[PDB]
């Protein structure tokens, strides 16, 4: 997803990624599962696709049993679509979470 | 267990008041007495003194929790 | 790429069945990336496929059943799988439909093992059309030979039939009779 | 702007709840609210049900 | 562990924390000097 | 298909009994201790 | 083999059922 | 076939091109005119489904058409229409970037989308899709700032100048979203007096309302109900009870989080 951000088109990715988002999901594997709907929220987000974010957010179930720096990704993407959809207490717990759960010695 | 004892003292109550309003027990005007004052005793808590007192007192304990 | 499937949703509901069945069309084509718009546009392509006159009730009910796979649900998508009749290919070895036959055997076992321990006189009416995606399944497990998987399937749905069958035309008898009492007396609960 | 837009903004306010204020239109001012004393209502217990929590 | 170089980066007190000293403002000295020049 | 159908609810179960047994392992400590 | 799995099966619930609730009152009453 | 069907699609188009933009009162035969021509425009590919690199006069059929059916829908007051409409013009702007080369419509469309969803009150997609629009368009096109300085009006509760844009609207077109708008306004106003307006009059509430005749005034105070003013002022002065059982439950669960240990 990094080298075809770099080749400016990840609409082309868009469809794979989504696919294998898919087979992820069917089969259980938690950080798999969690990287591709981070991925697909931020090419989303990257072409300001916040309506079409919403629906995928709200129909898909995040991992609880993911690592820090994907939860972080993932509820700042969501904090931002809260925030653009008008739900100002939900952008802000889940965007201090991504803070919180961030790491403190990069990023 | 108490709200439970204060119902079953509440029922016996009412099945007497049952029983002397059909007819089976004279009326005992002691017990009247008694039954009209406890009814007088029951408290008010609506006051808007009460309630701001209920309210401080209970900000005063969650403080402590 | 496509940014959006509000364009053929609305199309799905134009009045005119011709631009119904090109949107619906489309809509099978994009789902893979866009259920989540036809997850919350579900209700009317329901109606589509529950009104008999369309002439496309089979491929309607695909596309739901595509729909509610994407979801995660499972059952819905179970049902109008079911419902697309033939429609739907179980030789086109993808995921959507391995996962399909996978929930459809599943139902069926629950279904079977609830109907045997129920009594003789009435179960829950079986619906044929599962039954005949079950048997194309274990049609497709007797040819590519797995009478392993066959007789294990068959003990799960209590196919006694079916179960037999796949012993008797299997290539080793004393061996597939030696693995069914094997299995029956070590597992077998139900008296 | 205009005097008219801060009296419908003040006005638009106190209805959403933002002021407790009351507008006198004829002398053209507004009037605040006594403050009612918040640590004898449920406020307090609220923010200390959240904390404790 | 992660460096999150997904996103960009940009080139680069012991006391209560309060957000009352930051208004932008003359020195009081200069204040009251202005309002006594102009009483 | 029904290889794959197999392998799925096995690795399923492969899953489930992974994690009960670490919460088994930890309620069995606690017992113990 | 994949039957042996659903072998795995019976033993998933063995562990699950069994033992979890067995631990729960056995901590129980140890506290008694 | 297809060089049939897409010679006969470009000749209805132009028909109807031309019809639109010369005549004026053009009207339901336009609407069967539409039927038709979408009944066609099923064929060309419609709406490219990716893969196509058609690099056809889809553009101008398909584009020109649906955009000519949105402004019928505002014609005709025709909300599902419209909708229907501009969700197909969304999707043939937005997404075929490139291989195309915008149309200067584009903008007033969208302005008029934001005007309807607006209307509609339906804020969060309002917001949504004003995203969408770039920077500099949301920060210098008329087009685009009208919708929006109208919402932050709307926000804020500036009526007055969510009135003067009545008389503002950049495209005429506008009018019929923002008719509706008006009247929920003056709802949302008559509850600002409510809350409001220990007392209020009537010559001055007049104005308030931006009524302009007592007849409207007297038939809106009917609706909900006022007093009438009888001392020509609307007197609609109408302004314990612990949450025990609340409370309760809130110290039992602090009870039961504390003796799960």
């Amino acid at each position: 997803a990094r080298v075809y951000e770099f080749l400016d088109k990840l609409d082309v990715v868009r469809s794979f990624l989504h696919a294998r988002l898919r087979t992820a999901t069917l089969r259980h594997d938690a950080d798999g599962q969690a990287t591709l709907l981070n991925l697909l929220l931020r090419n989303y987000l990257h072409y300001s696709l916040y309506d079409q974010a919403e629906k995928l957010v709200s129909k898909s179930v995040f991992p609880e049993q993911a690592n820090n720096n994907e939860w972080a990704r993932y509820l700042y993407y969501t904090g931002r679509i809260k925030a653009i959809q008008l739900e100002y207490s939900e952008a802000r717990r889940t965007m201090t979470n991504a803070l919180r759960k961030a790491p403190q010695h990069t990023a | 267990h108490g709200l439970k004892g204060l119902n079953s003292k509440l029922l016996d109550i009412r099945s007497y008041l049952e029983k002397v309003a059909t007819g089976k027990l004279p009326i005992n005007h002691q017990i009247i007495y008694q039954l009209q004052d406890v009814f007088n005793l029951l408290p008010d808590v609506s006051l808007q003194e009460f309630v701001k007192a209920f309210y401080l007192k209970t900000n005063d304990q969650m403080v402590v929790v | 790429m496509i940014t959006s499937a509000a364009g053929i949703i609305s199309l799905l509901d134009e009045d005119e069945p011709q631009l119904k069945e090109f949107a619906l069309h489309k809509l099978n084509a994009v789902v893979n990336d866009f259920w989540a718009e036809i997850s919350e546009s579900v209700d009317k392509i329901e109606v589509l496929y529950e009104d008999e006159g369309f002439r496309s009730r089979q491929f309607a009910a695909l596309v739901a059943s595509k729909v509610f796979y994407h979801l995660g649900a499972f059952e819905e998508s179970l049902n109008y799988a079911l419902g697309a009749g033939d429609l739907f290919n179980v030789n086109d070895n993808s995921e959507y439909v391995e996962t399909i036959i996978a929930k459809c055997i599943d139902h069926y076992t629950k279904q079977c093992v609830e109907n045997a321990d129920l009594p003789e006189g009435e179960k829950k009416p079986i619906d044929q059309r599962l039954e005949g995606i079950v048997n194309k399944m274990f049609q497709r497990c007797l040819d590519d030979h797995k009478y392993k998987q066959a007789i294990g399937i068959a003990l799960e749905t209590r196919r006694l039939d079916v179960f037999e069958k796949t012993i008797l035309e299997s290539n080793d008898v004393p061996g597939m009779l030696a693995y069914s009492l094997k299995l029956c007396m070590s597992l077998m609960q139900n008296k | 702007d205009s005097p008219e837009d801060a009296e419908f903004i003040v006005a638009k306010a106190i209805r959403d709840g933002v002021i407790e204020a009351s507008i006198n239109h004829e002398k053209g001012y507004v009037q605040s609210k006594e403050m009612i004393d918040i640590y004898s209502t449920r406020e307090p217990q609220l923010a200390f049900h959240q904390r404790i929590s | 562990d992660d460096e999150f170089e997904e996103f960009p980066a940009e080139d680069w007190h012991v006391w209560e924390d309060n957000w009352d000293d930051d208004n932008v403002e003359d020195d009081f000295s200069n204040q009251l000097r202005a309002e006594l020049e102009k009483h | 298909g029904l290889r794959q159908y197999y392998l799925s609810k096995i690795e399923e179960l492969q899953l489930i009994v992974n994690d009960k047994s670490q919460n088994l392992r930890r309620l069995q400590a606690q017992r113990n201790e | 083999d994949l039957y042996s799995r659903y072998k795995k099966l019976q033993q998933e619930l063995e562990f699950l059922e069994v033992q979890e609730e067995y631990i729960k009152d056995e901590q129980k009453n140890l506290k008694k | 076939t297809s060089g049939a069907v897409l010679q006969a699609a470009t000749g209805m188009y132009e028909q109807l091109k031309g019809e639109w933009n010369r005549k004026s009162p053009n009207l339901s035969k336009c609407g069967e005119e539409l039927g038709r021509l979408k009944l066609v425009l099923l064929e060309l590919n419609f709406l490219p489904t990716t893969g196509t690199k058609l690099t056809k006069q889809q553009l101008i059929l398909a584009r020109d058409i649906l955009e000519i059916g949105a402004q019928w829908s505002i014609l005709r007051k025709d909300i599902p229409s419209f909708e229907r409409y501009m969700a197909q013009l969304k999707c043939y702007y937005f997404d075929y970037k490139e291989q195309l080369p915008e149309s200067a419509y584009m903008h007033q469309l969208l302005g008029l989308n934001l005007l309807f969803l607006l209307s509609q009150n339906r804020v969060a997609e309002f917001h949504t899709e004003l995203e969408r629009l770039p920077a500099k368009d949301i920060q210098t096109n008329v087009y685009i700032k009208h919708p929006v300085s109208l919402e932050q009006y709307l926000m804020e509760g500036s009526y007055n100048k969510v009135f003067l844009a009545k008389g503002n609207i950049p495209a005429e077109s506008y009018t019929f979203f923002i008719d509706i708008l008006l009247d929920t306004i003056r709802d949302e106003i008559a509850g600002c007096i409510e809350k409001a307006y220990e007392k209020i009059l009537f010559t001055e509430a007049t104005r308030i309302l931006f009524f302009n005749t007592p007849k409207k005034m007297t038939d809106y105070a009917k609706k909900r109900g006022w007093v009438l003013g009888p001392n020509n002022y609307y007197s609609f002065a109408s302004q314990t009870t612990i949450p025990s059982t609340e409370l309760a439950k809130q110290v039992i669960e602090y009870a039961r989080q504390l003796e799960m240990i």
